[PDB]
RNA sequence: UUGAGCCUGGUCACCGGGGUCGUUAACCUUCUGGCAA
RNA sequence: GAAUACAUUAGCAUGGAAUAAUAAAAUAGGACGUGUGGUUCUAUUUUGUUGGUUUCUAGGACCGCCGUAAUGAUUAAUAG
RNA sequence: CUAUGCCGACUAGGGAUCGGGCAAUGUUUCUCGACUUGCUCGGCACCUUACGAGAAAUCAAAGUCUUUGGGUUCC
């Protein structure tokens, strides 16, 4: 307090502030790509999704889309990156 | 405005004191430069109107003071109105305010007058009533 | 040999184009992946410049309608050119042309454009300079005496053999631009974002 | 809205002077007030700042050290001219030795009494005690 | 600070400092553009598309891969809308306010909410007229706002 | 200040504060000054040898003395493992 | 389109003023006179 | 010796382009130029003097093509 | 009527409350809800204090105003 080093401010520091308040402001959310249960296609997908995901083969909704994070109710073993 | 067949008035308009004859066929148009750096526009060069209160083709003279404004109206026959803008100055307050003033130019067949579209007037001696003024550069938006 | 070598440089130099194109000829005598790919690939211009050490390297400008195939092609031969220049780094550029600020004295009706700006120049140079890494910050630092340092963060990704290829890219950006430089790479605490 | 960025950049600077803070951050940064800063700086009042570049208008983070008392904007920009620079000095800095007055000259961003030495008057931008 | 409401609300989205195309995506840039054309065809509106392609698909921005933007894209591949979206959107709401209005007459409240729509409606035309996007006798009238929706 | 002849004529020079740098005034009785000395191995400090800190009263009623003079002694490598310039 | 290095001459380790080269091409463009690919 | 300045609102002119504005080309309607071809006018010169026609000649302007080359759209503001 | 115009920036410590979001190898009830904790955004307010303001009552604005200038209406 009243000398801070504003040009580096601590990790925890800045994952427990709001995105546009960061010292650069930048997103919160990311892209998984998952597998579907019975088939071996992989799909990417957004963790912040508003539309119905349909797997490319046959198979049923992937996840609902919510305020937030979306939830996985498929068995998908899905990699983020 | 619109340019009519150049005969259509009571009397003939005629160029003054240019005279066709046997030897030379057809009449000859004769054109003189304003000066000041400006350029004959070629149509007037080679047009059919007369415009005796014109610049080129006429007798009117370019002298005094010249003047830049935008052209507010245009619906009456061959002269228009330049609104001229300028910030006026108050010592006391040490702040400008918005002062406009409405001219009175002639606008030649020569030129194609719009609204918007700001031009260039020069002095060319009274023409009528409030007209001192006559259209010389047009900067067009459309060129 | 059997010519195809002229058209590989526009000008001729007195050794430092000649002794490219007959490296990369050399390279490109292997069929196959690499022919096809280094059929269309040129060169522009070279230049020899040295670092803050005893360090040697060459800076080669590339056409812009090469640096799609530049991309997935210079990986492949950067290792061939440095081994072959007998210890001299190569760092490609893509030569651009900035235009004048339009001054009153200078009127210049044709525009110019924003990927023509000095600054947007300077920052495409900037990318372009350190190939592997991007950028993920910048700041610009100003002395007390009034001094103007950029330092630049890059990731921590791709680390094989360019933790000293920056400071190379930092020596040439330093006389490349007029403008003192630094890059250096943060610390990526956890896994996740 | 907005109106002015170099009025929010000092009044941000002279609330963290007053506080006692040794910095300060300043949101958004131009080149005015990148301009006012340096002036400041080879005047001595400012210590360093480094500009934080976003792909925005950009941030800036400024060391102070005390050693000032206010530093303010004046609106609107009045053109000041060489002959008045000496009344704007009576009515704004505390003494005609300590006081700076920025002037946007033609020539530049730059103090009164430099400005005065280039012999050009301006638009009056601000000033720093 | 709200145009037309008290609320002072700052949610919004923050772009990446990294304005690249993604580390890990295979959008082909070209293949995407032909995709955007065909969702164009199928008749959803640029916000639609940015939404689709960023929740199901997997690319975050979509100038990041393609180089210009979506509207950008369907202008020069000549699916550009005459009305811009947002402006479309709005009238639609003043038609249905309209409608809600006509055969409800005392929503006041309704009517205070057409008055403010049509305020907007107008600065918003004011603009595109001043701007070049629309012909600058365009105009707005309630009774051929219908027929201007559909 | 100094005159035309060059001496510094006044009557006293204000001491300033380490924590702000801000002069003190006459009758700014929150102001104390904090002396402390070094010490040698085994202890036993020698005494004329100390460091000597300003604390202004406007720091004092502000609450920010405690830091102030933590930051201060860290700086000077009194204190270790104390103040953090990164919090 | 910001900064760095010079020449020369001006009242006091200092300041204002004109030209340049490379970063990046450095009096844009026109008319006249000369040299000319 | 009978100066000099104050004056400059407003007009005229020289120098600077920081501060505050509008278009510099989108359907490229673009610097495009001892460049591949054409057409309209004028004689600023000479054919012996005015005058009438073709135009070598020198100049003003309009029509499709030729990549000269890096061919053109500022981030998207803890504004809307 | 908050006898206190609207927009925008900054400024001290804490705890309640409403709406949303994030996190918990947290609890509980036949995949969700309820409860608990922390963070954050936007509101309604509250306690202490006064770097600061006022003639004072008092005010986180009625502060950042003789160190007097962010913009704009009413009076
Ligand atoms: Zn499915």
């Amino acid at each position: 307090v009243l000398a801070v080093d504003l040009l580096n401010p601590s990790h925890e520091s800045e994952m427990r502030k709001h995105k546009l308040k960061q010292l650069v402001q930048g997103p919160r959310s990311f892209f998984m790509d998952v597998k579907c249960p019975g088939c071996f296609n992989i799909t990417t997908v957004f963790s912040h999704a508003q539309t119905v995901v349909i797997c490319g083969s046959c198979a049923s909704v992937l996840c609902q889309p919510t305020g937030g994070k979306a939830r996985l109710m498929e068995g998908c073993s899905f990699r983020r990156k | 405005a619109t340019e009519l067949v150049v005969q259509s008035e009571r009397a003939f308009q005629k160029q003054p004191h240019i005279f066709q004859n046997a030897k030379k066929g057809a009449g000859r148009r004769w054109y003189k430069d304003v000066g000041l750096g400006f350029k004959t526009p070629a149509e007037a060069i080679y047009g059919e109107y007369v415009d005796k209160k014109c610049p080129f083709v006429g007798q009117v003279s370019i002298r005094g003071r010249i003047l830049t404004g935008t052209v507010v109206s245009t619906k009456m026959h061959r002269t228009i109105i330049i609104r001229r803008e300028y910030l006026h100055f108050i010592p006391k307050y040490n702040r400008y305010e918005k002062r406009h003033k409405n001219l009175a130019a002639h606008v030649s067949p020569a030129f194609r007058i719009n609204e918007g579209d700001v031009v260039t007037v020069g002095q060319c001696r009274p023409l009528s009533k409030t007209v001192r003024f006559n259209v010389l550069r047009v900067v067009k938006h459309t060129e | 040999a059997l010519n195809k070598i002229v058209k590989r440089s526009s000008s001729q130099p007195t050794e430092t184009d000649l002794l490219v194109a007959q490296c990369l000829y050399d390279l490109e005598s292997s069929s196959k992946d690499m022919a096809k790919e280094l059929r269309p690939l040129q060169i522009t211009s070279a230049r020899e410049v040295e670092v803050g050490g005893g360090k040697k390297a060459i800076v080669v400008f590339v056409p812009q309608p090469l640096l799609k195939a530049f991309h997935k092609c210079q990986a492949r031969l950067t290792r061939e050119l440095e081994k072959k220049f007998a210890d001299r780094h190569v760092i490609f550029i893509a030569q651009r042309r900035i235009l004048p600020k339009p001054g009153r004295k200078s009127r210049v009706t044709q525009k110019r454009p924003r990927s023509r700006t000095l600054t947007a120049v300077h920052n495409a140079i900037l990318e372009d300079i350190v190939f592997p890494t991007e950028i993920i910050g910048k700041r610009t630092r100003q002395a007390t005496d009034g001094r103007k340092t950029i330092k630049v963060f890059l990731d921590n990704r791709d680390a094989n053999t360019v933790d000293y290829k920056l400071g190379s890219f930092s020596s040439v950006y330093h006389k490349l631009t007029g403008k003192n430089v630094t890059f250096e790479f943060p610390v990526a605490t956890g896994e996740g974002l | 809205v907005r109106q002015s960025v170099l009025a929010d950049c000092l009044n941000n600077i002279v609330n963290a002077e007053r506080r006692g803070r040794r910095q300060v951050l300043i949101r958004p940064s131009s080149k005015v007030i990148v301009k006012f800063l340096t002036v400041m700086q080879k005047h001595g009042y400012i210590d360093e700042f480094t500009e934080i570049d976003d792909h925005r208008s950009g941030k800036i983070v400024i060391q102070l050290n005390g050693r000032i008392n206010k530093c303010g904007v004046i609106s609107p920009r009045f053109n000041v001219k060489l002959k008045d620079i000496e009344k704007w000095v009576n009515q704004l800095l505390p003494s005609r030795q300590v006081g700076v007055i920025v002037l946007t000259t033609s020539r530049g961003i730059m103090s009164h009494n430099e400005a005065r030495a280039k012999d050009a008057g301006g638009k009056i931008l601000g000033f720093f005690y | 600070g709200r145009m037309h409401s008290k609320g002072k609300g700052i949610a919004s989205s923050a772009l990446p400092y990294v304005r690249s195309p993604p580390a890990w995506c295979k959008a082909d840039a070209d293949s995407v553009v032909e995709q955007i054309l065909k969702f164009s065809k199928k008749g959803m509106s640029p916000s639609q598309i940015g939404v689709t392609l960023r929740d199901s698909h997997g690319i975050p921005q979509v100038r990041f891969i393609t180089g210009q933007k979506i509207m950008r894209i369907l202008k020069a591949n000549g699916l550009a809308p005459e009305l811009p979206e947002d402006l479309y959107n709005l009238i639609k709401k003043a038609v249905s306010v309209r409608k809600h209005l006509e055969r409800n007459r005392k929503d006041k409240d309704s009517k205070f909410r057409l008055i403010l729509i049509e305020s907007r409606i107008h600065r918003l035309a004011r603009y595109y007229r001043k701007v070049g996007a629309l012909p600058p006798t365009w105009k707005y009238e309630s009774a051929t706002a219908s027929a201007l929706v559909a | 200040m100094e005159n035309e002849a060059g001496q510094l004529v006044d009557l006293y020079v204000p001491r300033k504060c380490s924590a702000t740098n801000r002069i003190i005034q006459a009758k700014d009785h929150a102001s104390v000054q904090i002396n402390v000395c070094a010490v040698d191995a085994e202890g036993r400090q020698i005494p004329g040898e100390k460091t000597t800190y300003a604390i202004s009263g406007f720091v004092r009623s502000k609450g920010e003395s405690d830091d102030c003079i933590n930051r201060l002694t860290t700086q000077d490598g009194l204190l270790e493992g104390v103040w953090s310039y990164q919090r």
